[PDB]
């Protein structure tokens, strides 16, 4: 699985499958989200700008 | 994220379990927790004459 | 916005924490918080005896 992202447009070629649509999520300074990379499992607590 | 605005006359205590390391800050800043830092909640007396 | 209009004879003191800055004004003057900075707002003794 990879997100492609952007100011852009896109048709899913037939091999290729949408899993979802992932909004982002605003975010200033002292502030940010959780995030476990499940590929590596650790958590990093992203935070900052918007991510 | 999980973050606390400590008065200016105060001081909060926490430690990152994940990164085994201790913090202590004080006056009136925003703490932010990492995902495995626990804050040092204190049980303190109060009451008419005391508890 | 949130803003506060000092009285003459008084003094309000503010944190930033965005900023991580500590500010107090005295005076009659108009406050203006920044997103995230926060009032020093005090309890106090009042009533007839006291409280």
């Amino acid at each position: 699985c990879w997100l492609i992202r952007g100011p852009l447009e896109y048709v899913p070629s037939a091999k290729v499958e949408v899993v979802e649509e992932r909004q982002a999520i605003p975010l200033d300074q002292n502030e940010g989200i959780y995030v476990q990379d499940v590929k590596t499992g650790k958590v990093r607590a992203v935070i900052g700008s918007t991510y | 994220v999980v973050s606390y605005r400590v008065p200016h006359n105060a001081a909060v205590q926490v430690y990152d379990y994940r990164a085994k390391r201790a913090r202590v800050v004080f006056g009136p800043e925003l703490v932010t927790l990492d995902p495995e830092e626990q804050f040092t909640v204190l049980s303190l007396s109060a009451g008419r004459p005391k508890r």
